[PDB]
């Protein structure tokens, strides 16, 4: 059956979606800050 | 027993135990003599009192942790990236907090640095609406990181099977040998004759006798010090040799179904009397009692691949890390005293 | 046809007789009564292990044969000083020979002769694969007794160093508060009092929390890895377990039994009395019906010769019914081909069986007719 | 408070002495720990195969 | 607190062990399957006549 021996590691290429979401959250925080700063004005 | 033949007298005679038996001075064989068509020609055997065979033998060692250090599962660049990301998100929280219309930067960095490694100190948490929507996702990120960490280290701790035990004769030993492990037997033996008998077993015997041994105890010793990896011999012999030291265990399955038997002289009433008595003895727990008493001393197997316990050899990395942290704190107390 | 070594094929519908591979075995059995000499001869065919070995013997030793299928009285048992079935037919010179499963025994060897055993067997016990189990110390298993003691020593010395150095030389931070804080920080957070504004103390606490979260992660990982790979051991034994010598230990209906008029039945008779009585109290039907009752929870154990039980437990899919341990026999005598008393063919068939053993033909016949499904 | 209680503890302000609020928080924490357990379990099962 | 930690640790290991040993497929790999050994009444297998 060719048993899947997944004794591998997690490099930057193996896991980048979490960092992508973190960047998306940073962008979401930045525009919300900008929107609030414009809303006071 | 040997049917040695020569052209000096053009006749073949039995020389050995069977020779002394046929000579007339001996009466009956009570030694563990195997059965076959060759020895059945001159003399006749009786009903067997055992069922022996040929099984492979291999050294057995405790399983071992296999984990070098704690930094194994992800990367070094992964830890570096997550650290720089902690710093970047802390300074970004500070920027978004003070700009909007109170996290002093130190307190925000403490909050960040605490909410990734699950606790620590430092009450205080952003009151700026930009930061409040930022952290939540940072706590989510830390949760995802921690969850990915234990799954990955537990997945690596359950897919480590370095045994690859030989299950029998249908193993790559029959297909093609290699230079990693070796397998052979003692020269001038019945197992060697049975190997030279068959067709594929002939090539197997050639590949084995390329580097075969010439002793049983020497082969046992070589297996004990990893000189020779596996040798085939009689089942009962290695079965006794395994349960007496509790260092190596047997393997494979017995296929050659030739058992021992009392060797009687041709055409004697003691032959028939003997077969009826050995079969009666086989029924009344007698043979089982003798087996459990004489050859099977204690069940020291403890086999079936008990899983990896972790051990004071891999967490040593974390202990060295916390010791280095102790040293760093011993330096940092004086550094902070000077700074103050 | 009681064993999976010679089967009873009715007829091939095309040729009006048997097929090409197997050897036809006539059935000279009285259908309903012995009123006349009507043999009820149906062209049946016998295939399997014993038929192949008989064909090999006939090829080596040249002789013709005809199969007087059954006397239809028994598998063989002394009734009022008279043998029946196969032994009864071979003792009265009605067939001069017999084949199949006799299971060589002293009582049978007293009258009828026997050749050398060509296959191993013995009294065995096949029990169902009970639900999985786990060691009662699973919680303490996945970490050695070294990691725990080293963690406590490090915890004590870290608390002491932290307090003494950072606290004084920087509502007070004593040793009790610190040890409680550390013990709660390693064991999934109770409620401590936060350390003072001491930066080095905070760094020490952070490093200890990192160590704690890594320890918890490793513990959970090696505990899941410990729990995933867990198995059972076996039943107890054949002649052991005083519950077998006293059925009033616990759950008296520990159902087990044997088929009457068999080798194992006579063995238990001559060997045991209370065991035989309790087995007869739970007497069962034929091998198929007995296995069906075992699979439906009505029965708990079953006693039968090693060959048939091993074949059935390895051929059936699902691996629900297995044998005790890795397979252990207790009354290993072996099968054999019956031979008329004082016949001169014993030596010939003996040498033939021996040379076939040396030829490795039966090794292939085993894979041909004995391999199962649960041999994984 | 809830978002930190589900994602491995940041720093909230404890609810008042309200008993029903405390019971709600306890039930939510039980749900959170069970969610984290199931997530880690099905993530290890996802990563092994 | 130690007891609670042990309970929680045993919980996720056990549910993750049950979520990785569930293989209800048992796909037919070829002709060396129990289809050749002996059929049953659960599933059936045949072809078009003639
Ligand atoms: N082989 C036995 C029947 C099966 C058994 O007793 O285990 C006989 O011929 O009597």
């Amino acid at each position: 059956e060719k048993n899947e021996v997944m004794s591998s590691q997690l490099d930057i290429d193996n896991m980048a979606g979490v960092f992508y979401m973190l960047g998306a959250a940073m962008a979401l925080s930045l525009i919300t800050f900008i929107s609030e700063h414009l809303f006071y004005w | 027993g040997t049917q040695e033949r020569v052209q000096n007298s053009n006749k073949k005679e039995w020389n050995g135990m069977m020779g002394e038996l046929l000579s007339g001075q001996a009466d009956m064989i009570v030694a563990p003599l195997t059965i076959n068509n060759e020895r059945a020609q001159y003399i006749e055997f009786s009903k067997p009192f055992k069922y022996q065979g040929l099984t492979i033998l291999v050294k057995k060692e405790i399983p071992r942790s296999t984990l070098d250090s704690f930094m194994q599962p992800f990367q070094s660049t992964l830890w570096l990236l997550v650290g720089l990301s902690v710093h970047v998100v802390a300074v970004m929280l500070y920027l978004l907090d003070r700009f909007s219309p109170a996290l002093t930067l130190s307190s925000a960095m403490w909050f960040s640095w605490g909410v990734l490694l699950n606790s620590g100190i430092g009450e205080g948490a952003p009151r700026s609406f930009s930061a409040r929507i930022l952290g939540m996702v940072w706590a989510g990120f830390a949760m995802i990181i921690v969850a990915s960490y234990t799954a990955n280290l537990a997945a690596f701790l359950v897919l480590d099977r370095p045994e690859e035990r030989i299950t029998g004769i249908n193993d790559p030993r029959l297909r093609n040998p290699s230079d990693k492990f070796i397998y052979a037997t003692v020269k001038q033996s019945s197992v060697d004759i049975y190997f030279r008998r068959q067709v594929e077993l002939s090539t197997m015997y050639r590949h084995m006798e390329k580097h075969n041994y010439e002793s049983a105890a020497e082969a046992i010793q070589a297996v004990r010090d990893n000189k020779l990896h596996a040798f085939i011999w009689d089942s009962a012999v290695l079965e006794f040799e395994a349960s007496q030291k509790c260092d190596l265990v047997t393997t494979g399955e017995l296929f050659f179904r030739s058992g021992f038997g009392i060797g009687m002289r041709k055409d004697s009433p003691w032959k028939q009397q003997v077969s009826l008595s050995i079969l009666k003895s086989h029924e009344n727990g007698f043979m089982e009692d003798l087996d459990k008493t004489w050859v099977r001393y204690q069940e020291c197997d403890s086999r079936s691949n008990a899983p990896a316990t972790l051990t004071c050899e891999n967490m040593a990395g974390v202990f060295m890390l916390v010791a280095g942290g102790i040293v760093a704190g011993i330096f940092l107390i004086f550094i902070e005293i000077a700074y103050k | 046809e009681e064993a999976p070594f010679v089967i009873v094929e009715s007829v091939d519908p095309l040729s009006g007789t048997c097929m090409r591979n197997t050897v036809p075995c006539q059935k000279r059995i009285i259908s309903e009564n012995k009123t006349d000499e009507e043999p009820g001869y149906i062209k049946k065919c016998c295939k399997g292990f014993c038929i192949d070995i008989l064909k090999k013997i006939s090829k080596s030793v040249k002789f013709t044969y005809d199969l007087y299928l059954v006397t239809n009285g028994k598998h063989g048992k002394k009734i009022n000083g008279t043998w029946n079935g196969m032994i009864g037919e071979v003792v009265m010179k009605r067939a001069y020979m017999a084949v199949g499963s006799l299971t060589i025994n002293e009582e049978r060897s007293e009258v009828v002769d026997f050749s050398v055993p060509f296959i191993e067997t013995g009294i065995s016990v096949m029990v169902s694969r009970s639900n999985g189990t786990v060691s009662p110390s699973a919680f303490l298993e996945p970490f050695s007794a070294c990691v725990w003691v080293m963690m406590f020593v490090m915890l004590l010395i870290v608390s002491a160093v932290a307090v003494f150095v950072f606290e004084y030389f920087s509502p007070s931070f004593t040793i009790g508060k610190a040890i409680w804080l550390l013990w709660g920080l390693v064991f999934n957070n109770s409620v401590p009092v936060q350390n003072p504004k001491g930066t080095t103390s905070k760094i020490m606490v952070s490093v200890w929390a990192f160590f704690a979260v890594i320890f918890l992660a490793s513990y959970t990982a090696n505990l899941a890895a410990f729990m995933i790979q867990e198995e059972y051991v076996d039943q107890v034994s054949g002649l052991s377990d005083k519950k077998f010598q006293r059925p009033n230990d616990f759950s008296p209906p520990f159902r087990f039994g044997t088929v009457p008029n068999g080798s194992t039945e006579r063995n238990i008779r001559n060997n045991y009395a209370e065991m035989h009585a309790y087995m007869g109290k739970f007497n069962q039907r034929g091998v198929d019906d007995a296995l069906l009752s075992l699979k439906t929870g009505k029965l708990d154990a079953f006693i039968y010769d090693a060959a048939v039980l091993n074949y059935m437990a390895g051929r059936d899919e699902g691996c629900k019914l297995v044998t005790i341990g890795s397979g252990k026999v207790f009354a290993s005598t072996g099968y054999g081909i019956a031979i008329q008393k004082d016949s001169g063919w014993k030596r010939q068939v003996d040498l033939a069986i021996l040379q076939l053993f040396g030829d490795g033909e039966m090794e292939e016949l085993e894979a041909l007719w004995l391999t199962g499904i649960c041999h994984n």
